[PDB]
């Protein structure tokens, strides 16, 4: 009843004010955070978002589920950004990072219903994660006699706790084996587009293989592929980006013929240029063929005669992972095709895996790609299957570069609680009332491990905040046993920029939600 | 509150949450169970020799009439997520193995609910679901026990027609039970390659024509192709063919690209008619040069050549398929020329009896290959009474065709009739007391599960399920366990072994092991976010 | 498969959240009205009336809900106007954040059978801590006692002026009405003082009128408005002319016998009139109606009738002028005897004018010596508000002489109880203690809302505050720090012995009481169905 002027303030727009404000922005954070909430630890349960169109997605992962549920709040966008950047960054903080700026909210909760003025939040929250990330870069473990068998043992006990959480249950010691030695075969560049994983439908996760060469889909072909037998000791492969039909034509060309004598040598030319191609293929040792271009009816009953294998219409993500596999290079004219420029295998057959024919290659030692061919029982299946392994390969991946471990579940969590509330009571002000609120938030990881299977999470708090204050700092929950144990010696350990970058994404993302005090939205929506 | 704040403005997270499906509470776990127990008591009258067929009703009005598993849950309309689930499962096992897709949706309803009483105890959902895969993994060690076979195939075919006589047995084709048994058998030792265990499924060509009856089903040695002579008066029956297979239409030579040919005076134009003249007398001098008493071609013919083939007595086809002339050259052992220039005597096919039949008042005449030379590929023609146990019996053969597919990948064989399932229950039973320390209850559920498999061939089969499952078991107790099972007929004694009910080992090691971690998927699952209504 | 009922069924933690944002919806209601800066609000209607009040009673009342758990915050506002009277805004927001704490620790998976056995200890430890730790009672401070703690209850309302003009009007209206009772009990009945309301000049004339203010006019402008040594005669029957019951009919067979029963009519209702006038009586108060015939009888003798008064009024006037309320004839078997030597008593009846209206007061009443209190204010908006006002300043005084016990208010208690409840949750706690430890985190919002509404320091001037009360728990020296509460004018701790800033006790132990038991109510919605609404079937 009060705003009635003869021109209005913008159009329409609503905006709330103050204090009334932030706890919106603040409980907005609580709602979304429940959709990750129950994601975290050994004993916690996926979760499946189906859209508009009916396609079902279930996943458990931070980046998967907060990006499907089509969240329009303006606070809890925040919260999406940081579950990207940690898939982005690390892979494997996501559920963590978006649950634990959840709780630096609402420790401060009540504290912004009562005055508090939010530069004295922002200046204690950065205090506090500048203070985090440096204790534990002084206590992540590490080893001085690389490149030895130890190593490998390092990169696999960081990727059974990333399979961890997953659905995974008893393959964690078949797969992780294979994730650290996909990263092993690369280069010095660790580029995700070198290693290819297909899903094929039909069969259980023991029938799963980590194939050193590559293997393709086997594509649509032509009348010519039930000859050409898939039974090759040593070839050697043929990459090539150049059309084999009788038909390429260059869309431009008018063969103006005068005669019928020079009419017949046309089309007779036509042929001659096609099979010139395939005789510059011929004779070199090249039995296997590829190409991204497709392949007619007369080039693929010239390689069956001459005892060719060729495949057409190959992608090109297949042929670059072909290409450093084999060793050669993708050729497309077929004038400088020398021995230089051809691949070398072992062995190459076609299979029947899961009914579809795959064309895999195996046998090469100077492999500097792989590829890991998942079977399971459902499309679905195997898009979490692929979603675990990626979270696994991304752990991995870092892992190399930075050799640097700490302790896996809640341990961490637990004793960066302590060092922070040692601190808080050395320094005067209203900063033990935020430095103490910010170490009682990170003790949700530890809550979350329990919370999802019991656990009594209030009587193994007091035995968290014991042992880490009297004895060693890697004390952390058990998943098997309901009691304490030490993360470090059980061997569940996980990179130290895993949660370098966990702390610092939820304290950006909090300090941004207490520093907004208007939301204005225009309504224009169309 | 929902939809408002404490302080009165609006409290909008996602978009349309007024229209949206929530549920995380206690029943979303018991919402999974009471949509898959339905799919699976529906799967479990159409289960074993007794098992009853379903008639399912396409979106345009067609009507088939299906038995196996894999075609039943694909063609429903079911807008379910859990239960598309078990679609994706039949339809795994149809693409792997191809048999037990019946069972391995009967066996998941089976293990969800047995998870119901155990979800009531206060056991965790991954707790179960950890304590299958222990529980499974003392299934699949137990099933390879006793396993052997000894198939040559040369003369002890007697292994591998008892074996697809477990598969055909629960089908419609039980009229022609060892007739059709024998096509399927012989059909993948022509055309598998021993050296690489490989078969492929493409070399096996299955037509269907209505007419006739079941017993009319015979393995055609060759092709069977829908014949085309473009001339009226030409020969149907040719004794001794030189099949000519080209790629080339009967035709002036076009080329692909624009030519616009040019004709100025009238010397060019009666140069065209002499290049044409003498085009088609070149195409046919050529065929007969080499020998050849038939052509085959994928393009169509020009009329100014079909008296051409009269004049010569050269029989020819026209438009033929893509895949259809390359199981040609392959049954033939010829090879297939793109152009007329490249014929010779080496690249012609060799056949025995080619004509063509026609069925009774139709206009068909498929084509009929009697002779051959050592062919890498054969066609199986079905004939029936009506469409609907053609198509019936194209889906039922299929899964005969790969039981042996699946004897060659693996070698090793099973007894079924419930007698794996009761075997594999005492295995887990035994292993469950060492030592019961967590997963003992999760164990138990997993052998009363395994149990449901042999009680529904009693059910089935007019018997009582506690009464025959507490007889079998017991005998296996007290002496080592036997290939004891059930049947329809009972056949006398109980003994799987003596009744010839041989099944695959890998396709039950698929099944226990693909419904198991159909079962983990929908166990770790605490929430739906399924949207409200369609617009 | 599940529950076939028409309705809708919401389990687990959804409506274990939502009854927390329901009484947080009505708790950052009446937080901006809570202390001497809080401010009042307005409630229109869809009618268009306009209500300008701050108390916690008429705001909620007036609020439509629809939430189960919000009608238990709103009926809990109206149990403390009948139990207390001014305690009406600071039960809410402590029954909230109540509920608000104990959410906290129902999603630490603690048992909430714990929180409500950890919040009786709790609640049965407060109301022991402050029986044993009050100051004194009225006999040192005297007359101080009952001003200073009347100008705590008008610093939140309308009325707190640094004077103590309405603070010396409600002690001496509440000392007027003294009603002794059996076995030792001296009532004071603070429903017998007629608070009036007139749109007249400022809030400083508000008149003090010793005896009975009535609201209603002398009818017929013939009679003397003003009588002095007047005898009020109270009686509550109709004055109208004689009219038979259903049961008696007039059946006439002469035509001569028709003019005497028409005349009849009048003249017993007239003998009535003649024997209640030749006693003495000057005032007639009647609660039935005298009719235009009747009124003559008065303007002839020169005796003021007032006619159609209330009945709630009659008995008000009757009690402190010494009348007796007769209805009827009486005294066995008499004919028209009245009783005459039981008139009432009146020093003078006089209608004066109160801004174009007309008001009729009495003065002293000669047997009790009665109080009403006559208000002015600017407009309607501000006389409902000082009503409202008035009325709970009333209370205050009336709980402080029945009860001679007083608190230190202005979070003085609050803080006392934050740090005994502490040291309280260590000693017999092995599982409900973090239930005792919430407790008192829970009651210093009081002291916490005091400081928001202030625009003061939040976070140090309440850490503040319990840093005199911890000292006074844990160094017994004879600190004498109980009585530290704020000083919200100048935004530091001070001692409210001495500033003068007094609360009864059960304002607080009342408080405490009905706050702890609404929260165990709304603590057990861990399930709710909630049913269809069947209106057209
Ligand atoms: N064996 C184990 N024992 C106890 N805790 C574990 C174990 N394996 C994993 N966890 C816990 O499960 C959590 C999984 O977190 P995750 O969801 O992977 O984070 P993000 O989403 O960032 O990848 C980790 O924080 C870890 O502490
Ligand atoms: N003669 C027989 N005696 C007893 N049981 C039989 C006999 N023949 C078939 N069965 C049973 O009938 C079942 C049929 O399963 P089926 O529906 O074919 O599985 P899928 O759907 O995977 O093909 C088999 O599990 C087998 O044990
Ligand atoms: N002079 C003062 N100094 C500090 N606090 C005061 C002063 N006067 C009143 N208050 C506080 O203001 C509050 C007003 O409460 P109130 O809304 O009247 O409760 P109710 O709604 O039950 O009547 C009291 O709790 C009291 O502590
Ligand atoms: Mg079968």
């Amino acid at each position: 009843m009060m705003p009635t002027p003869v021109i209005l303030l913008k159009e329409g727009t609503d905006s709330s004010q103050g204090i009334p404000q932030l706890v919106s922005n603040i409980s907005a954070c609580q709602v979304i955070a429940e959709a990750v909430r129950t994601t975290l630890g050994p004993r916690g349960m996926d979760k499946l978002i189906v859209d508009g169109r009916g396609k079902a997605t279930i996943s458990n992962d931070g980046a998967t589920i907060l990006k499907l549920l089509d969240v329009v709040h303006p606070a809890a966008k925040t919260l999406v950004d940081i579950a990207k950047s940690q898939d982005a960054e690390v892979g494997d903080g996501t559920t963590s990072v978006t649950l634990l700026a959840a709780e630096f909210l609402k420790q401060v909760k009540p504290y912004v219903e009562e005055g508090l003025h939010p530069q004295i939040i922002i200046r204690a929250f950065r205090t506090a994660t500048q203070l985090a990330v440096n204790k534990i870069k002084e206590i992540a473990v590490t080893v001085k006699k690389a490149d030895k068998v130890e190593q490998r043992k390092l990169l696999e006990k960081c990727a059974m706790t990333a399979l961890s959480s997953k659905l995974i249950s008893q393959q964690k010691a078949f797969f992780a084996k294979m994730v650290v030695d996909a990263v092993m075969m690369l280069d010095d560049l660790l580029q995700l587009k070198m290693i290819g994983i297909k899903k094929v439908q039909g069969g259980a996760l023991e029938d799963s293989q980590l194939v050193a060469g590559v293997a393709f889909k086997k594509t649509f072909s032509y009348a010519g592929f039930e000859m050409q037998p898939k039974k090759y000791h040593n070839p050697k492969i043929a990459l090539l980006n150049v059309e084999l039909e009788l038909k390429a034509e260059k869309d431009n060309a008018e063969i103006r013929v005068h005669t019928v004598e020079d009419y017949q040598a046309i089309v007779d030319a036509e042929w001659n240029i096609l099979y010139d191609k395939l005789e510059k293929i011929h004779h070199s040792g090249a039995k296997v063929v590829s190409s991204k271009l497709p392949i007619g009816d007369v080039a693929t009953q010239y390689f069956a005669d001459r005892d060719m294998f060729c495949a057409g219409r190959v992608p090109e993500e297949d042929l670059k992972r072909t290409m450093m596999a084999c060793g050669g290079s993708i050729q497309t004219s077929v004038n400088a095709l020398s021995a230089d420029v051809l691949g070398r295998c072992q062995v190459f057959e076609e299979t029947q895996i899961g009914g579809e024919r795959y064309n895999f290659f195996t046998g090469c030692p100077k492999a500097k790609t792989c590829t890991f061919i998942l079977r399971g029982g459902a499309e679905q299946f195997m898009e979490e299957t692929e979603r675990s392994l990626h979270d696994a390969i991304m752990i991995v991946r870092r892992a190399i570069k930075n050799d640097s471990v700490v302790a896996g579940g809640g341990a961490i969590e637990m004793e960066l609680s302590k060092y922070l509330r040692d601190y808080s009571r050395t320094i005067p002000g209203k900063q033990q009332l935020l430095i103490g609120a910010y170490a009682k938030a990170l003790e949700i990881i530890p809550r979350q491990l329990c919370d999802n299977a019991g656990f009594d999470a209030t009587n193994i708090l007091n035995k968290l905040r014991a042992r880490h204050a009297q004895g060693g700092t890697w004390y952390g929950v058990d998943i098997n046993n309901e009691d304490i144990a030490d993360n470090f010696e059980a061997f569940v350990w996980e990179p130290a920029m895993v949660r370098i970058n966990a702390l610092t994404a939820a304290s950006e993302a909090a300090c941004l939600i207490v520093s907004v005090d208007e939301t204005i939205k225009n309504p224009r929506s169309t | 509150t929902l939809a408002f704040d404490e302080y009165g403005r609006p409290f909008l997270i996602i978009k349309d949450q007024d229209r949206k499906s929530r549920l995380m509470g206690l029943e979303a776990l018991k919402s999974h169970i009471m949509a898959a127990k339905a799919v699976a008591n529906t799967m479990r009258t159409s289960l074993g020799p007794n098992g009853l067929d379903k008639m399912m009703v396409d979106k345009d009005g067609d009507v088939t009439v299906t038995n196996d598993g894999a075609t039943i849950l694909s063609m429903m309309d079911v807008d379910h997520q859990i239960a598309k689930l078990m679609v994706e499962l039949s339809k795994s096992q149809d693409d792997e193995i191809g048999d037990g897709t019946t069972g391995v949706v009967v066996l998941a309803g089976a293990l969800l609910e047995e998870a119901e009483q155990l979800l009531d105890r206060g056991i965790h959902p991954i707790r179960i679901a950890d304590g299958y895969e222990q529980a499974a993994r003392v299934a699949i060690e137990h099933l390879d026990k006793i396993s052997d076979s000894v198939l040559v195939d040369i003369k002890d075919t007697e292994p591998l027609i008892q074996t697809a006589k477990t598969t055909l047995g629960s089908k419609v084709v039980n009229s022609c039970h060892r007739q059709m048994a024998e096509i399927a058998v012989n059909a993948v030792l022509t055309v598998a390659d021993m050296e690489r265990r490989d078969v492929d499924f493409e070399l096996i060509k299955v037509e269907g024509k209505v007419g006739g009856r079941l017993e009319d089903t015979k393995l055609i040695k060759g092709v069977i192709v829908d014949k085309d002579f473009s001339h009226p008066q030409m020969p149907k029956k040719v004794e001794d063919a030189k099949i000519a297979i080209l790629t080339c239409p009967f035709e002036p030579p076009k080329p692909k690209t624009k030519h616009k040919l040019d004709v100025t005076s009238v010397e060019d134009y009666k140069a065209l008619q002499k290049y044409e003249k003498e085009k088609f007398e070149e195409m046919i001098q050529q065929i007969k040069e080499t020998g050849a008493n038939l052509a085959i071609c994928q393009w169509g013919f020009d009329d100014e050549a079909n008296h051409l083939l009269l004049q010569n007595n050269l029989p020819a086809v026209r438009w033929v398929g893509g895949p259809e002339i390359e199981l040609i050259a392959i049954a033939t052992g010829g090879r297939i020329v793109p152009r007329f220039s490249e014929l010779t005597a080496e690249k012609l096919g060799f056949a025995g009896l080619v004509q063509e039949i026609s069925f009774g008042t139709t206009k068909d005449k498929m084509l009929v290959i009697e002779q051959c030379k050592n062919s890498r590929a054969v066609t199986i023609f079905i004939r029936g009474g009506n469409k609907m146990i053609i198509e019936e019996a194209k889906r039922s053969l299929h899964d005969a065709l790969c039981v042996i597919r699946n004897l060659i990948r693996d070698n090793r064989v099973v007894y079924g009739g419930g007698a794996a399932e009761i075997s594999c229950a005492l295995a887990v039973s035994q292993e469950a007391d060492k030592c019961p320390t967590l997963e003992q209850y999760a164990m138990r559920a997993f052998a009363d599960a395994l149990e449901v498999i042999p009680m529904a061939l009693s059910e089935n089969s007019g018997m009582n399920p506690i009464q025959t499952m507490t007889e079998v078991r017991a005998r296996q107790v007290k002496e080592m366990n036997p290939a004891l099972g059930i049947d329809c007929l009972h056949k006398g004694t109980n003994d799987m072994k003596q009744q010839h009910v041989i099944e695959t080992l890998i396709g039950k090691k698929q099944q226990i092991s693909l419904a198991t971690q159909m079962v983990r998927m929908i166990l770790k699952i605490d929430d739906i976010r399924k949207p409200g209504e369609s617009e | 498969g599940p529950l076939s009922v028409f309705g809708d069924r919401s389990t687990g933690e959804t409506i274990r959240s939502q009854n927390v944002m329901a009484a947080a919806s009505i708790a950052n209601i009446v937080k901006s009205s809570l202390g001497p800066v809080g401010l009042d609000k307005m409630l229109v209607d869809d009618i268009g009336d306009v209500t300008i009040t701050n108390d916690g009673a008429t705001i909620l009342k007036l609020l439509e809900v629809e939430h189960p758990a919000a009608k238990v915050l709103c009926e809990l506002a109206d149990l403390q106007d009948k139990e207390v009277g001014d305690g009406t805004t600071s039960v809410v927001i402590i029954a909230a954040e109540l509920l608000k704490n104990a959410d906290e620790l129902v999603k630490q998976k603690i048992h909430p059978t714990s929180v409500i056995s950890g919040y009786r200890l709790a609640c049965k430890e407060a109301v022991r801590y402050i029986n044993e730790n009050l100051i004194v009672n009225t006999d040192e401070l005297g007359r101080d006692c009952l001003i200073n703690a009347a100008k705590t209850s008008m610093s939140s309302k309308i009325i707190g002026i640094n004077g103590d003009f309405f603070a010396n009007m409600v002690v001496d209206a509440v000392l007027a009405i003294k009603y002794t009772d059996i076995r030792g009990q001296p009532r004071y009945p603070v429903n017998s003082v007629n608070i009036l309301k007139a749109h007249g000049r400022s809030q400083m004339e508000s008149m003090l009128i010793s005896g009975y203010a009535l609201n209603c006019v002398v009818g017929s402008q013939g009679m003397p408005k003003r009588i002095v040594n007047a005898k009020i005669a109270c009686l509550d029957f109709s004055l109208q002319k004689t009219k038979m019951k259903l049961g008696v009919q007039v059946v006439i067979t002469d035509p001569e016998k028709l003019d005497q029963i028409r005349q009849r009519e009048s003249d017993i209702t007239k003998e009535r009139i003649q024997k209640i006038l030749a006693t003495g009586a000057n005032v007639i108060l009647t609660t039935g109606g005298i009719d235009d015939m009747c009124l003559k009888y008065f303007v002839e003798a020169g005796a003021m009738a007032v006619r159609r008064v209330l009945k709630r009024d009659l008995k008000r006037i009757a009690k402190a002028s010494g009348a007796t309320i007769l209805s009827t004839l009486a005294n066995l078997e008499g004919e028209e005897t009245f009783e005459a030597a039981m008139l009432g008593q009146a020093e003078e009846v006089v209608q004066e004018r109160i801004c174009d209206d007309e008001l009729i007061l009495i003065k002293n009443t000669k047997a009790r010596t009665s109080a009403s209190i006559i208000l002015r204010g600017a407009n309607d908006f501000m006389c409902d508000e000082m009503e409202r006002s008035l009325h709970d300043a009333l209370c205050v005084v009336k709980r402080v002489l029945e009860s001679k016990s007083v608190v230190p208010g202005g979070g003085a208690v609050e803080a006392a109880l934050s740090i005994y409840l502490e040291n309280y949750a260590t000693s017999m706690g092995s599982r409900e203690q973090l239930a005792i430890a919430e407790f008192a985190r829970s009651l210093l919002v009081i002291p916490n809302t005091l400081a928001v509404n202030a625009a003061q320091d939040s976070t140090d001037l309440v850490a503040k505050l319990r840093a005199f009360h911890n000292e006074a728990q844990v160094n017994p020296e004879r600190k004498n720090l109980k009585w530290i509460g704020l000083d919200l004018s100048n935004g530091k701790p001070r001692d409210n012995k001495q500033a003068g800033v007094f609360e009864p006790t059960i304002v607080k132990v009342k408080s405490l009481k009905f706050a702890t038991e609404a929260a165990i109510t709304i603590l057990r919605i861990d399930d709710l169905i909630k049913l269809h609404p069947e209106s057209k079937d």
